[PDB]
């Protein structure tokens, strides 16, 4: 596949070569050329996209989306000389669902631990900033909840890189632990500052399972390591407990509801599965089955002050 | 009487005298029947804890679940699926406003090992598309297909725009199971949906209409001019209106005249918006968008006239 | 329903895309019936090409044969009669007035493995002698007994002049 989408690269080149013709001589009929033909290379790349996104590959799925960013770049300089709405509102739309596909990917890159890829999708993550930022003079919110949902996912990463390089260092379980317990911590208050400025229902939804999934790779790190069954206890409740009042915070309605319910309870099984694998006695797997369940009953019963 | 076979059931289970009577406790402030209560049963078989089991009986009666939804708890455990898990996929069901019947397919897809957050969203999906429970039903059987959750989604989206009847999503199953890809089952579906229209509405340009749909799209190395020309044929076939009937056969038959990909999937996308839209003005000036693509002296001419038709009716 | 499971029936026959949309280009101009399509899978299980099956179809079409003789064409597809000489059977049959009873014996002389200008030769005499189609049922009888066709042509003689 790389040598197609280098042609779509080449393509836009050309392109920008020739919005730097619009700009030294102009012409409408090459404006209308050149934006036809970048559609044509965004619905080539989108395809490609689709089909790498069923396939599982990252690394296409991610050079695929750094291409559209290319051609949203040359359709948004394209868009600027000809002072046309049509391309705007295409490039708004086109990048608001890149942003959506590459934070799933950037979730998925987190929960499988290539954590380069991840870097990859948030620079990407930049790029639609650059883009977002050149489309709209107006809209700050749009903004503000994308560098929020980077700012969440930056600090889930700084996290992250602290517990693998740990990992790497072969670092004590106390120190493991010392340092997962205050990432738990870290990552609740950001994100009950976050939860004072975000407001879009889908990026709640968002930030809610990137908080979800920052617990997953601390309990996964935590597995890795070998902890003893008194860490993944402690680590477990207090993971579940900051994971239920971030919930608390965030969630407002069934489908927050749906989501809290299947994280919670989803970390909760992928911990009993640590337990399982590493043979702990039966009161540990009541002890956090009990935990996770009085977390079911809390979710319910917080859910009841609104159903 | 027959209160006693509880006892006997958990015994042979090998459940102990005092947990017994600590279940009969609960099963007594709770108020629970002999059948959810033999539930409980089938669940100490299947191996869940007594301790885990005052939990499930304890949100039974807090959810207020009828016994049917509570029987489906047993049918999840002996499908391996955990207490946690079990709850859930049932407080999950209370809060959607699911019937025994959609608790049953969960179970099912329980059965098909399939995860407890692709099933919600699914059964999410299927309350926000209206659905009836055969549609999670034939989830299930796409489940059992093998096919990934997203399309079955695609194949429920699908299935949904076409007005297909569930045993049309059994046989795309079958056709899973046959190995067939999504897209191409997708392209079986809309080919033989306008076919069967065919045979309730046998009209001529209903039959030139879909065969040089069937044609084009036997020519077609492009799955896009596929898929568009037979959802054009099952619009058409569906459809009552001479306009209709017009506006897609020159659209078909500049597709089969023309070389370009671009022109074909231009002129097959405005009549797809055409027959999905209700206007006669658009109708009117659609038809006049064709007859200056017939008539036109550059191709560029009938590239800019239909973006423009398209980008006005999209 | 129906009609996907048709297409369900070719996939399972391991009919590809392309072909299966073919056959049902062929479906759409012809207007074939369910029964003639089942016919068209089941010629397709016998291993006949999606290319001659087109030809099949296109000659039961221009010759206008009915759905139990496009039936039939599967039973001698299952028979293993070669492609063209279905449709020489068929189009004898019906150019001759014969009735699908008549083809179905026909079926049972290619079952019995009688060669094709015998089983007409064989036609033609019961025509001729204005026989019933249990003459041709009782020809086929009379190959699994292993007379040949000579001497059907005698017994057939004999009990006509008798």
């Amino acid at each position: 596949d790389d040598l197609l989408l280098k042609l779509l690269e080449l393509l836009v080149e050309q392109a920008r070569v020739s919005a730097e013709f619009a700009r030294r001589q102009g012409d409408e009929k090459m404006l209308e050329e050149v934006a036809r033909k970048a559609e044509e290379v965004a619905r080539k790349a989108e395809s490609i996209a689709r089909k790498a996104r069923k396939e599982g590959n990252l690394e296409l799925a991610l050079k695929a989306l750094e291409i559209l960013v290319r051609a949203a770049h040359v359709l948004a300089e394209i868009a600027r000389e000809r002072g046309n709405e049509e391309l705007q509102k295409k490039a708004h739309k086109l990048a608001k669902e890149a942003l959506r596909q590459v934070i799933e990917i950037a979730i998925r890159a987190i929960q499988e631990g290539n954590l380069e890829l991840a870097i990859i999708a948030l620079h990407i993550s930049v790029r639609i900033a650059e883009v977002l930022l050149e489309t709209r003079p107006d809209d700050r919110e749009e903004i503000r909840e994308q560098q929020a949902i980077f700012e969440l996912l930056i600090a889930a990463l700084e996290a992250a890189i602290r517990l693998e390089k740990l990992k790497e260092e072969g670092a004590p379980p106390e120190q493991i632990e010392r340092v997962a317990e205050h990432g738990l911590e870290r990552l609740k208050e950001i994100a009950k500052e976050i939860s004072k400025e975000v407001d879009s229902p889908e990026s709640k939804r968002i930030a809610y399972k990137i908080v979800a999934a920052a617990a997953e790779f601390l309990l996964k790190i935590l597995a890795e390591g070998g902890a003893t069954p008194e860490q993944l206890e402690r680590v477990t409740e207090h993971a579940l407990e900051v994971l239920k009042e971030v919930a608390k915070e965030l969630a407002d309605s069934p489908e927050s509801g749906l989501a809290a319910l299947a994280a919670i309870a989803s970390l909760a099984k992928l911990g009993l599965e640590q337990l399982k694998e590493i043979g702990a006695p039966p009161e540990q797997q009541r002890r956090v089955t009990k935990a996770g369940i009085e977390a079911v009953r809390e979710i319910y019963r917080y859910g009841r002050k609104l159903y | 009487c027959d209160a006693i076979q509880a006892a006997a059931a958990l015994g042979e289970a090998g459940i102990s005298s005092n947990e017994i009577l600590e279940l009969l406790a609960a099963a007594a402030e709770l108020g629970l029947d002999p059948d959810a209560i033999q539930a409980a049963a089938q669940l100490g078989e299947a191996g869940i804890s007594s301790e885990e089991i005052k939990e499930l009986l304890r949100a039974a009666h807090e959810l207020g679940l009828d016994p049917d939804a509570i029987a489906a708890a047993a049918d999840l455990g002996q499908a391996g699926v955990s207490p946690v898990e079990i709850l859930a996929l049932l407080i999950a069901a209370s809060v959607l406003g699911l019937d025994p019947d959609a608790i049953q397919a969960a179970a099912a897809l329980g059965e098909a090992g399939i995860s407890a957050e692709e099933i919600i969203e699914l059964l999410t999906a299927a309350r926000d598309l209206g659905l009836d429970p055969d549609a999670i039903q034939a989830a299930a059987q796409l489940g059992e297909a093998g096919i990934s959750s997203e399309e079955i989604k695609e194949l429920l989206r699908a299935a949904h725009e076409l007005g297909l009847d569930p045993d049309c999503i059994a046989a795309a199953a079958d056709l899973g199971q046959a190995g067939i890809s999504s897209s191409e089952i997708t392209a079986l579906l809309l080919a033989a949906a306008a076919i069967e229209l065919a045979k309730r509405a046998d009209d001529k340009d209903v039959r030139e209409i879909v065969r040089d749909a069937l044609e084009l799209a036997s020519r077609s190395t492009n799955d896009e001019v596929i898929r568009l020309a037979l959802e054009a044929a099952v619009l058409a076939a569906r459809s009552t209106d001479s306009d209709v009937l017009e506006i897609v056969k020159d659209a078909l038959e500049l597709a089969k005249q023309s070389t370009n990909e671009e022109v074909i999937k231009l002129a097959l996308k405005a009549a797809v918006l055409a027959a999905k839209s209700t206007d006669e003005e658009v109708l009117e000036e659609v038809k006049e968008a064709l007859r200056r693509a017939k008539e036109s002296t550059d191709e560029e001419e009938i590239k800019e006239e239909l973006r423009k038709a398209v980008e006005e009716a999209e």
